[PDB]
């Protein structure tokens, strides 16, 4: 087949409103992100910035299951718009409008290497030649 | 001022057509003072946006939209040193660029548009201080012009028919040297279009005459390729300190 | 650049506003006050000169060699004074041509 | 007057000093002010050292505005919060599989570990910039408003316009890269073209 | 021609890219001229 | 600068130089020395191609074709198996101090084209080598007549307390970044 | 329930979403959309070496628009929602994208005219003034003097002393708040002279530089 035979034909419509705001949220691909694993998720406006401009911060399966967070792109309607295309059980489609990009990328957890206490000292005296020992002794 | 010593004043290559060699002070200044050509004209500036929307709508991808990675074979296009975007197929867009700017939809007088194939790149620039020259153009190894075109400046001695007309006409279009890096340029329509002696007949374009390479100064002496070079230079003073 | 750039440069960043201080204490004086600046399109005059009994007159260029007068002509502005002087009285504007 | 051509990145060589090669470009704004905006990308032949690292003419370090010294070109890559090599070598090069380009960028990979979070990089930059006491919030604060504006002025100094702005820089190195590894031709100073 | 090789004569006359070359050449004599001018009352001062 | 004689164009002309005699610079901008030839080395090429190969500055960054680094097992049942038979076939070497020396290989290819260039020989190279570097070099080379001239080095490893006998939390050195300190060394310091 | 709370249902029922880019000038004609907001019909036929799809306008939209495909690889894309109740949702995830282009309708004078008709602007060009000389009015005293005069009469800091007590009274009320006060800030809770506040100041009290040399002064400790 039908990729290669099926012909068809469907009624497009585009609403003036909506019940809500539509997005994109874009992940990359290199990740191969099973959002099957996602038994729930947070999403919250980020808290550096201290709101509809707010990058997004998202916390799936509790606060350190899965992190990432969200910059929103420059322009999504400079020179086109974006639509979301839905099929409906009439078969006619919807269509959808994009208010906003956000770009969502992934987020080590703990670690934490304060490169402040000594270490942009060390640096001056760096031969190259250690690193690991510094992270036990914090 | 800024960057000094091993660099000195001697002449470079493309100032052909920009400016008259002849036409500098005798004094330490020479060389260092210059003269505008007779037919070399200056950018006054544009803003190349609304050329850029078409130029999405031509399909051109955005930086943001695309990874660079994802797109390793398309030609990169360059608007006044901003990487506007890549264009799969540039050849046609730079056919189409060209016929836009021989349709004088597109100002030849401002926009230049450059393509690298060795960089696979294409520039461009709108910017305002770009020197530019009117050129012949020739196609199919061959003149554009008609001489019925030549009649139409008759009739605007009388009638109408502009300058401007005739670059409407896109018969000739005005060229900055980064253009001409790229161009093939004719010295003269009648011997280049011979085929018996076609070493090559790939011209593009073609001067309106050597002498408009000349200055204000040079041009008052005749023949001054039959006198020694600098004397032309010391009438190009000289001729300044004649009284009259 | 009569044209444009100069009203680019018009058109670029003139608006100012400024608030009067608090002056802590005055009493229930509701917040200090705060004057707006707007400005439009600027307007140039045809090569005129002044005589000194203050009047106009047109500026020859043949009457600046012979003065030893520097050719130049009148440069005007519409200007716009703007009132969100944080009181009850917001959005109350006045215009200047100036 | 005769000026070279702004917003346009050229590469000279800086032999007659401890820089083997130098990549330059104005970033002067459209209309705002053209502050000049001149940026330059030394490669620095120090091509020694003792016992350290025995290869230090690798090392090429970017001349920031304002800066009181020069800085790897690296270290703002992390300041632009790109602190995976993989995005960062796309930024200088949608090609990476030769080898050759690979190898010479290498050395500079090397100085990016030392710093890898854009906090402490912005941080940096800035205590490079001067010394506004122990709050470094303010260097930070500082280096992000060079980073928007006083750095590529020419393209925006809009904050999402700074992903934007590092795709240049990556052309600019690579540009510069190639004309250090040498399949880049030495950009001319006496072409009108690069010139206004 | 290509490199700067005038082959005609004065007589001849001069091809308009071998007058340009030609041009070239006379400002390299002219310009050391000029500077050998400045220089020369220089150098002798100090051997003076 | 109209002078050609069949060489270099020296002591830069004239005034530059008139200018930087009077000044007495205390090294002219272009220093210059004319080599003379007594006896034969005046009528034979060949002697003084001799003096040429003898006088003429080389440096070791000069002479090599290729260097590569390599992990190495065994130091004759290399990983090289081109070179296996050649580290092989050595014996005689004291290998008893080589089981503890740099597992890491590091092997540097030589020029042939530049043998011929300035007329040298392997055993100048291996003698060289260990005459700067010391006896904590080793050093191992193929012959002359081989696919391609190869040394491959490593490090004196001498079995007893060069074995984190103190564990002076520094780490004295590290291997990898080592074969790269002498061959940054390698080809920079030594002038063959 | 929660603010922060993001629906995972359109994800986790894999819900594919078409996306569509559109020019602004059929976005226009969109935004008059037929009826409820119907602006005409999809069309799509698809053969065994080739799949077109098109959308041809309302017919009252009109008082065909050949579709690109475009790829989504490289980058998962999904849609997420924000209500007018502020309730986070993801409807679902991107299974294509495409663009709404020109095709057999057009070759430039049109586009040019429209990019003529969305401007309908003076660039901002400074179009003459030709020619004016409006001088400017004098107003025999200053004005902002003149309203400072209205201002100016109805009161005056030429004030009495029935107070070498009432004045008293408000420091314990100030130095309640804080130990020590600027000179100014003194003279502004008073209505009399600095000479005479000086001489009351004097009275209960000594006073600083306080490491600022500012005239700051405060209430004995005594």
């Amino acid at each position: 087949g039908p990729s290669s035979q099926n012909v068809t034909e469907y009624v497009v419509r585009v609403p003036k409103n909506t019940t809500k705001k539509y997005n994109i949220m874009a992940f990359n691909a290199a990740d191969k992100v099973n959002f099957a694993t996602w038994n729930q998720a947070r999403l919250e406006r980020d808290l550096s910035n201290k709101p509809e401009d707010q990058p997004w911060l998202l916390r799936v399966n509790g606060k350190s299951g899965r992190k990432f967070k969200g910059i929103k792109k420059g322009g999504v309607t400079e020179n086109t718009s974006y639509y979301i295309f839905t099929q409906c059980p009439d078969g006619a489609f919807e269509a959808f409008p994009v208010h906003n990009w956000y770009n969502f990328t992934p987020l080590a957890r703990h670690r934490t290497l304060t490169a402040e206490e000594a270490e942009e000292e060390w640096e001056r005296r760096n031969k190259v030649l250690n690193h690991f020992s510094i992270m036990q002794q914090r | 001022r800024d960057g000094k010593l091993a660099k000195p004043r001697q002449l470079h290559n493309t100032l052909w057509g920009m400016v008259c060699p002849a036409e500098t002070p005798e004094g330490h200044a020479v060389g260092l003072v210059k003269n505008l050509a007779l037919m070399a004209y200056i950018s006054v500036g544009s803003q190349p946006s609304p050329i850029l929307e078409f130029l999405e709508e031509w399909s051109m991808e955005n930086l943001e939209e695309i990874s660079p990675a994802a797109i390793a074979d398309a030609t990169k296009i360059f608007v006044n040193g901003c990487w506007v975007g890549i264009h799969k197929d540039p050849e046609q867009l730079m056919n189409t660029l060209r016929k836009l700017r021989r349709q004088m939809d597109i100002i030849v007088s401002e926009v230049s548009m450059i393509r690298d194939i060795r960089e696979r790149e294409i520039r461009i620039y709108t910017d305002a201080g770009r020197i530019c020259r009117p050129l012949l153009i020739v196609e199919k190894q061959k003149l554009l012009l008609k001489k019925r075109h030549i009649d139409q400046l008759k009739e605007r001695e009388y009638n109408n028919y502009s300058w401007q007309d005739l670059v409407a006409s896109g018969v000739v279009e005005y060229i900055d040297t980064l253009e001409e890096e790229t161009v093939m340029l004719a010295m003269t329509p009648d011997d280049l279009q011979e085929k018996e002696v076609a070493y090559c007949s790939t011209y593009t374009h073609c001067e309106i005459h050597p002498s408009m390479i000349l200055g204000v100064c040079a041009s008052i002496i005749p023949f001054p390729d039959h006198n020694q070079s600098p004397r032309n230079t010391y009438q190009s003073a000289m001729g300044k300190q004649a009284m009259g | 650049f009569i044209q444009m750039s100069v009203q680019r440069i018009v058109e670029d960043a003139p608006p100012i506003d400024l608030q009067a201080e608090a002056q802590h204490a005055s009493g229930e004086v509701e917040e200090p006050p705060r004057y707006l600046l707007k400005f439009e399109q600027i307007y140039l005059s045809k090569p005129t000169h002044w005589e000194r009994d203050g009047a106009p007159s047109p500026m020859m260029p043949n009457e600046a060699r012979l003065r030893n007068l520097t050719y130049s002509a009148p440069l005007y502005v519409d200007i716009t004074k703007t009132v969100i002087k944080e009181g009850e009285e917001q959005l109350q504007t006045q215009h200047q041509k100036t | 007057q005769e000026k070279m051509a702004t917003n346009t990145v050229y590469v000279f060589a800086k032999k007659d000093s401890k820089y083997a090669y130098t990549g330059e470009c104005r970033s002067c704004l459209e209309n705002s002010s053209r502050p000049t905006s001149t940026i330059w990308v030394s490669m620095l032949a120090r091509g020694g050292q003792g016992a350290k690292k025995s290869a230090i003419g690798q090392r090429i370090v970017a001349t920031l505005p304002y800066i009181k010294q020069e800085v790897p070109i690296i270290i703002v890559f992390r300041a632009l919060g790109f602190v995976s090599d993989r995005d960062i070598l796309e930024h200088i090069i949608y090609d990476f599989e030769d080898p050759e380009m690979m190898e010479m960028v290498k050395p500079s990979l090397d100085e990016a570990f030392v710093i890898q979070e854009q906090n402490v990089a912005l941080n940096f930059i800035g205590s490079r910039g001067a010394k506004p006491g122990v709050t470094k919030e303010k260097r930070i604060k500082y280096a992000k408003e060079v980073l928007q504006k006083e750095m590529l002025p020419h393209v925006g100094v809009s904050d999402f316009c700074e992903t934007k702005k590092a795709y240049f820089l990556g052309y600019m190195v690579h540009r510069l890269l190639l004309a250090a590894l040498g399949r880049r031709e030495l950009d001319d100073r006496d072409h009108y073209g690069n010139k206004r | 021609e290509s490199r700067g090789f005038v082959e005609n004569s004065y007589l001849a006359g001069l091809t308009p890219t071998e007058f340009f070359f030609h041009a070239m050449g006379g400002r390299e004599g002219l310009i050391d001229t000029a500077v050998k001018t400045a220089e020369t009352g220089y150098i002798q001062r100090r051997l003076i | 600068f109209h002078y050609a004689g069949v060489s270099a164009k020296n002591v830069t002309l004239g005034v530059p130089r008139l200018k930087e005699l009077i000044n007495i610079s205390k090294k002219p901008k272009t220093p210059s020395l004319t080599v003379f030839l007594l006896g034969q080395s005046a009528r034979d090429a060949e002697r003084a191609k001799d003096i040429l190969c003898r006088l003429e500055h080389t440096t070791l960054r000069k002479v090599t074709a290729n260097t590569a680094i390599y992990y190495d097992p065994n130091p004759q049942s290399t990983v090289v198996a081109e070179d296996q038979e050649w580290v092989n076939v050595y014996y005689e070497m004291p290998d008893f101090d080589v089981a503890r020396i740099s597992p890491w290989l590091l092997r540097v290819e030589l020029d042939r084209k530049h043998m011929t260039d300035r007329k040298l020989t392997m055993e100048q190279i291996a003698e060289k080598i260990n005459a700067g570097f010391g006896d904590d070099l080793n050093c191992i080379f193929n012959d002359d007549n081989a696919e391609k001239l190869v040394l491959r080095i490593r490090i004196m490893n001498s079995d007893e307390n060069k074995m984190q006998e103190e564990e002076e939390v520094v780490d004295k050195m590290d291997d990898d970044v080592f074969l790269r300190c002498i061959e940054s060394n390698m080809l920079t310091d030594m002038t063959l | 329930a929660e603010r922060g709370e993001l629906d995972l249902t359109g994800a986790k029922q894999n819900t594919g979403v078409w996306l569509v880019k559109v020019p602004k000038y059929l976005s226009q004609q969109w935004a008059k959309a037929s009826g409820r907001g119907e602006v005409g019909k999809l069309r799509i036929a698809k053969t065994q070496g080739r799949t077109e799809v098109s959308f041809t306008l309302n017919e009252d939209l009109a008082n065909e628009h050949p579709f690109v495909l475009q790829s989504v690889g490289g980058q998962t894309l999904t849609v997420f929602t924000e209500s007018s109740s502020d309730k986070l949702s993801l409807e679902g995830i991107v299974v294509q994208r495409a663009e709404c282009r020109p095709a057999a309708s057009e070759n430039y004078m049109r586009l040019k005219r429209l990019q003529i008709e969305e401007s309908s602007k003076p660039v901002r060009l400074s179009q003459q003034l030709d020619k004016v000389v409006t001088t400017n009015y004098k107003p025999v005293a200053n004005h902002q003097y003149n309203i400072e005069y209205e201002r100016k009469k109805k009161e005056d800091g030429k004030r009495a002393r029935a107070d070498k007590q009432h004045v008293l009274d408000m420091l314990f009320s100030a130095f309640e708040k804080h130990q020590y006060y600027n000179l100014k800030d003194l003279v502004d809770i008073t209505k009399q002279p600095v000479v005479y506040l000086k001489e009351i100041l004097k009275e209960i009290g000594v006073q600083n530089v306080k490491g600022i040399h500012k005239n700051t002064w405060e209430l004995k400790p005594e």
